[PDB]
């Protein structure tokens, strides 16, 4: 549920 | 102090450098402060709130262990702390003369009245400016503070976390890391129970993170409010 935290995790 | 220790250390410090510029310069970028009209300063504010998530994400990226969990506790992780690490980081801003936080220029210095502008009432702002002055008033070191975002981020204890036994023991590492340099590196007075006092800021900013909570889910009950904000303040705070 999280795209653009995620993205910024990866 | 153990080399698995030193080195926990130093790659805390170059992992606040990187994400941590004492200069301000990115702060241009955002939409302006304007001082005067209500929520003024909410604008500029969510600009420097989002901004300053990328960085505490960049951060807690490096902590060592932070890689080996699941995406989700990574998510969870984030999303939970992200408000406290920024209340934590931007002490190094934070300046007792004024009671403000200092970034650089009058532009970028901003006080009571201005995180007012921003739709923040004194049952948050106050307890967040004694929260800067007593945290100043340790007066850490650098390692001190770094450790402390880090154990910040890794607690166990947040809700939906699905491996509370390895957020857990990757705290410890850092836990121990920080009771371990006080031990060596701070001289008393300076180190006198500031363990403890470090682990008591970490219970302040979980109280203030609950009215931070409370104050959001008001200032984003109006659209009008909630449209002022940014995609990734809207999906870590949403
Ligand atoms: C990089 C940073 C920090 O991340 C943030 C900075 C200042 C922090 C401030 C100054 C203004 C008021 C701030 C932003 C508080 C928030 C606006 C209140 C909660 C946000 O929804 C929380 C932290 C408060 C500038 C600079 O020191």
């Amino acid at each position: 549920n999280h795209p653009m935290l995620m993205n910024l995790l990866k | 102090l153990s080399e698995e220790q030193q080195h926990i250390i130093a790659i805390l410090l170059d992992a606040h450098h990187k994400t941590y510029d004492p200069t301000y310069a990115d702060f241009r970028d955002f939409r302006p402060p304007v001082r005067m009209s209500p929520l003024s300063m909410l604008p500029h504010l969510a600009d420097l709130v989002s901004y300053s998530i990328q960085k505490v994400i960049g951060f807690a990226k490096m902590i060592p262990g932070f890689r080996d969990l699941t995406s989700d506790d990574q998510i969870v992780l984030l999303k939970s702390s992200a408000i406290e690490v920024i209340m934590l980081r931007s002490n190094q801003s934070f300046t007792m003369d004024d009671m403000s936080w200092d970034c650089g220029s009058q532009d970028y210095k901003y006080d009571v009245t201005d995180v007012s502008k921003a739709g923040h009432t004194l049952e948050l702002i106050e307890p967040l400016i004694k929260f800067q002055v007593g945290l100043k008033k340790l007066n850490l070191h650098e390692e001190e503070h770094v450790l402390l975002m880090a154990i910040c981020i890794v607690s166990p204890d947040r809700p939906g976390v699905q491996d509370a036994k390895l957020v857990e023991a990757i705290q410890d590492r850092l836990s121990n890391t920080l009771q371990t340099y006080i031990r060596c590196r701070h001289p008393p007075p300076g180190s006198h129970q500031l363990y403890a006092k470090m682990i008591q800021k970490l219970a302040d900013l979980r109280s203030l993170n609950e009215e931070h909570s409370k104050q959001y889910r008001s200032l984003s009950f109006q659209p009008e409010n909630s449209m002022k904000l940014t995609p990734l303040v809207l999906e870590v705070f949403g």
